RNA sequence: CCCGGCGAGGGGAGUGAAAAAGAACCUGAAACCGUGUACGUACAAGCAGUGGGAGCACGCUUAGGCGUGUGACUGCGUACC
RNA sequence: GUAACGGGGCUAAACCAUGCACCGAAGCUGCGGCAGCGACGCUUAUGCGUUGUUGGGUAGGGGAGCGUUCUGUAAGCCUGCGAAGGUGUGCUGUGAGGCAUGCUGGAGGUAUCAGAAGUGCGAAUGCUGACAUAAGUAACGAUAAAGCGGGUGAAAAGCCC
């Protein structure tokens, strides 16, 4: 009968209007962000983030690589003496012990360098 | 309130006067007419009445003496655009906006 | 809690130094630069910031390559128009070893903040000891 | 509706897009598109379906109601200054309750 | 002889950087109290010596 | 009387 | 009653449940423009967001690396229809 | 404007052959969850534990929903110990949503399941009104320009002599 489409007004706008991280302008402002502001980080932060595990992946392995090639030997062979060790081999994210612990990983360099035919 | 004495329309922009009485704010009161009374133009008038108002009024609503005071917040907002029209040749538009601004201006103390 | 390394805001620096005189040349810049970075360095991860002090010296010999040395050529050009481009040989720039020769290292790295003042961390000088002006304190 | 004369803006010239008609839906006064006129709603159902399976009041709200005394006599022909009096023969009130 | 995107707020003011005046450096005059122009003297009455106008 | 108690004054009878 | 020009307009005072109800008057959103404060900002390249993420400003947990505005710096990366 | 490796640079950081190592995609794997769908166990409308498995997707097909207004519901219920509309914040679901709440508002609101559609907007050089911006910019309408003195006046180049 009737409808005064106007309730359902800012309730549809505000619930994104409320994309305030600055932005900018109208990016915040007014509907400019409408989606072509949100719509966007909302896709972003799919694969820009869904991109992490080797954005953090990648880290790792160049400190673990600074770290075993600089006791001699480098990631590439390394990983080689640990892989060739059943129960005896973890995987990095921790092999960033090389960090808060050196001897702990320098030790480990050790079984992986031993290991080696 | 630590005393106010406002305007209401005038008539003369916002950006105009916003500027005059940027001079005005932070020391003052007693600095007011000074540097009002000898900076130019117009928009810097329309403040030397809004000031010895909101000095007579603080003699009235506020019991403080005309040589303390401070000016601790001045401001000027967008009053109505007061709107007509302009003839221009062959007519298209003349928007004109006769443009306005409300005053307010506060003195306080230390 | 959740991992990650922290770097500071670094917090930490140095003070080597390298002849460069033995005709190394380039393959040095590399080193000279992961240096710059973070290679030898097991840890500060950088990608943020970091950093690693070096001092080149002479640089004035570096072999380079083969045939190389005669024609490897630069090309600066000022934008001035005027129809620029200013070519110059290894040769002809060996008669100047400032930023180049030895800056053919800051195109080695990142680009932008960061690998920008990332870079002035190199300091090269013409002649090693008898004018390596440089602060004396402590080096390696 | 008070659609009175055709065309306002030329069709080409002005930019301002192809105008036309000043009781337009589009526009600002009348016009509603759709919308219509009286019109019946009303249904129509058969005769096996409203003598259909009618009451059950019996049979759900059993034990709400199936009563059945007489109707209701000493009733004095045109007084309700106490119909509450027979309505505690049910003493079930005002509980919205009828008859027949 | 038109642009065609639209000069944002940031800009605004990017002229308007350059205006929010200057006031003064006033002084006084040996006979007012305070008065002063920056060049004419006393304008409690009007003068510098005596007779400028109707003064003493 | 200071001098904006006088620039009162002078004038607040300047009109009486 | 006070400032004002025997103006605008406004400050006190009265009314009144309320004047944040003052007559341009109910509620008073948006676009748009000011005043306050905090972080950011004057070797820095692009749809301006994303992932990191320091540091400061701030509230925190008889640590336990927290909430909040901020966001140097660095991986991607050319709105929609 | 180098400009015919993307670059810095490589005499190997090029080429042939050979071989191990590693980096590398949402692929696969691991692990916590979602849905559609055949099986096992169990209960037993069922579900639920597991389990095989499937879920890139425009034209379009099909299937569940979300909320807006009115309707009996109903003289029922919230509501001046403040309803509706605004405004902050919190929690929650796949979502459209919702619930709670501070503040402002000054009478109204409407569970539950049912029913009716003036049912949802950014685009239409769409109608309407409000506000931006170029922007304190170009412009003050005939180059027959004026200058001084007095008056009244808050103020005078522009009115009065
Ligand atoms: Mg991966
Ligand atoms: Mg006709
Ligand atoms: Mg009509
Ligand atoms: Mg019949
Ligand atoms: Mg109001
Ligand atoms: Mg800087
Ligand atoms: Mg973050
Ligand atoms: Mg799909
Ligand atoms: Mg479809
Ligand atoms: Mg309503
Ligand atoms: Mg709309
Ligand atoms: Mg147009
Ligand atoms: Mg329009
Ligand atoms: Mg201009
Ligand atoms: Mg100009
Ligand atoms: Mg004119």
């Amino acid at each position: 009968a009737r409808v005064k489409r106007g309730v359902i007004a800012r309730a549809r706008h505000k619930k994104i209007l409320k994309q305030a991280k600055g932005y900018y302008g109208a990016r915040s402002r007014v509907y400019r962000v409408a989606f072509q502001a949100v719509i966007k980080a909302g896709q972003y932060a799919y694969r820009d983030r869904r991109q992490r595990k080797r954005q953090f992946r990648q880290l790792w392995i160049a400190r673990i690589n600074a770290a075993a090639r600089q006791n001699g030997i480098s990631y590439s062979k390394f990983i080689n003496g640990l892989k060739k060790a059943s129960v005896e081999i973890d995987r990095k994210i921790l092999a960033d012990i090389a960090v808060f612990d050196k001897v702990a990983f320098t030790a480990l360099v050790e079984k992986a360098k031993a290991a080696l035919a | 309130m630590e005393t106010i004495a406002k305007h209401r329309h005038a008539r003369s922009s916002a950006q105009k006067v916003r500027l005059v009485a940027d001079l005005i704010r932070g020391k003052k009161v007693s600095q007011a007419l000074d540097i009002l009374t000898y900076t130019n133009k117009k928009a810097a008038v329309l403040v030397k009445k809004v000031l010895e108002s909101a000095i007579a009024n603080a003699e009235h609503n506020d019991g403080a003496d005309i040589d303390d005071l401070k000016v601790t917040k001045i401001f000027v907002d967008e009053g109505p655009s007061m709107k007509r029209i302009m003839p221009r040749a062959k007519g298209r538009a003349d928007r004109i906006l006769k443009r306005t601004s409300h005053i307010t201006v506060v003195v306080s103390d230390r | 809690m959740k991992t990650f390394t922290a770097k500071p805001e670094t917090v930490k620096r140095d003070w080597y130094v390298v002849d460069a005189t033995g005709k190394t040349l380039g393959r040095l810049a590399t080193e000279l630069a992961r240096r710059l970075r973070g290679k030898h360095k097991a840890e500060y991860t950088p990608h943020v910031d970091t950093g690693d002090y070096i001092i080149v010296l002479n640089a004035d010999k570096v072999a380079v390559t083969g045939n190389k040395r005669t024609d490897k050529v630069y090309y600066h050009h000022t934008g001035h128009i005027g129809g620029i481009k200013q070519a110059t040989f290894e040769e002809m720039i060996a008669r100047r070893p400032e930023r180049v020769i030895e800056i053919a290292v800051k195109g080695m790295l990142p680009k932008g903040p960061l690998g920008r003042a990332m870079f002035r961390k190199l300091k090269v000088y013409a002649g090693n000891e008898h004018n390596h002006a440089a602060q004396q304190p402590q080096v390696l | 509706v008070t659609g009175s004369g055709k065309k306002p803006w030329r069709q080409k010239g002005t930019g301002r897009a192809r105008s036309g008609s000043i009781k337009s839906p589009i526009w600002r006064s009348g016009g509603v598109t759709f919308a219509a006129r009286p019109q019946d709603h009303s249904q129509k159902v058969n005769k096996k379906m409203y003598r259909g399976a009618l009451k059950s009041i019996l049979s759900e709200l059993v034990r709400q109601d199936r009563l059945i005394v007489v109707e209701k006599f000493s009733v004095e022909a045109p007084k309700t200054k106490l119909l509450a009096q027979k309505l505690k023969d049910m003493a079930l009130e005002d509980v919205l309750i009828i008859t027949g | 002889a038109v642009q065609q995107n639209k000069p944002t707020r940031s800009k605004r003011g990017m002229r308007r950087s350059h205006d929010a005046l200057t006031a003064v450096t006033s002084l006084s005059v040996d006979k007012t109290s305070g008065e002063k122009h920056l060049r004419h003297h006393i304008t409690a009455d009007g003068y510098y010596r005596g007779r400028k106008v109707i003064a003493k | 009387a200071s001098p904006l108690k006088q620039q009162r004054i002078r004038q607040k009878v300047e009109k009486l």
